[PDB]
């Protein structure tokens, strides 16, 4: 889950 | 001008952004991520023009965050590059690139590409 | 590695960019025109992984330059994003974003869009 | 699926899209601009995913249309790519890159890239 | 011209185009991977400007395939935009964006870019 | 005034 | 190994 | 003549 993206 | 970038700003998928514009044209703060959390803070740097064309154009800006900190590290960096809209609703509107470290054999799919508008808070 | 990229780099339109990489991953330096000229300089600032992963995969990194100095002023701002590769023949490859400052309704084609690949010689 | 992307769309900032999906994959129509008009209208082709993955995943699909017609000629042409997410308000979500013709020296700069939303009507 | 674009370009992967270019402006064949390969083999159409500037501007053009065929389906679609420069030795410069399908938290990193340049060695 | 742009 | 890259 | 481009 990359920290760009949203709670993944 | 500077002031106006000054401040806290989010995006729509829940990100924060902390920024200080100084007077040379320097950008440096902080990016947040996956909704707050304590440290999920990466460094930033960036750069704006200073002496804006005035009347009503928007401020060219752009800065990186390399996503690596001393909790994780993703082997990865974003580049955004847009402008600052004033008023009294202010808004940055930008298009970005994420780079990951890959072998030479996919290097061909290295580099995502898309679109985020920050709001001031 | 930092001192690999530390250096001066040449594109394929005769541009230098001269960077120094710092231990904990930043990135300053000089971008300058007109393969060569005098006030074609222009500051750049930016960050790169400074913990690369094991087997042969590159070194992510990205810059910014707001195209204003103390001659001229383009209102305009660029963001490079790619990776490093060492070795006998050390590269640079990457992607860049160039978005100008406009009126509201010019915005939708205020960003160009291309490539670059950088070498020592 | 086919009939979910065939119909009449619009996108934000006033343009529309008339579009029919055949069976084999195949993407036909016109490109309508400048808010209407009688015949500021291009053709279109292109391709999309006929057998999708199916649970709740959008459909993939792009086409391109080349700025010249019996009326006037732009020497440039735009390519879509995106996807097809039904629903009760069906949406297509894009990016998009628009190449001129440019001689050898200016090439650095010949592309512009953006992105659209569409909505069915 | 149309009969300058026809014929079987290679890019530096490997990769062979197969295309016909009309008089009007429709360009139709086929795209196929693995450097050869049986069925590696997938549909392309696509647009060109039929009638470009008369001073050494290059002639604007573009395609889409989605890759899925008899055997593989892999819920994707690209496009490419660019240019073609004749001569004795004739070019194809482009840029591509690549889109697949995907659920709404994974709507942020659906689409990659690159570049591709082709040849007719 | 490009045909992909609003009335410009 | 997607059909637009190499050899895989 | 924009500062990124070549010689003009």
């Amino acid at each position: 889950c990359h920290p760009q993206g949203p709670p993944c | 001008a500077e002031a106006g970038i000054t401040g806290t700003w989010y995006n729509q998928l829940g990100s924060t952004f902390i920024v200080t514009a100084g007077a040379d044209g320097a950008l440096t703060g902080t990016y947040e991520s996956a909704v707050g959390n304590a440290e999920s803070r990466y460094v930033l740097t960036g750069r704006y023009d200073s002496a804006p064309a005035t009347d009503g154009s928007g401020t060219a800006l752009g800065w990186t965050v390399a996503w690596k900190n001393n909790y994780r590290n993703a082997h990865s960096a974003t580049t955004w590059s847009g402008q600052y809209v004033g008023g009294a609703e202010a808004r940055i509107n930008t298009q970005w690139l994420l780079t990951s470290g890959t072998t030479e054999a996919n290097a061909w799919k290295s580099t995502l590409v898309g679109h985020d508008t920050f709001t001031k808070v």
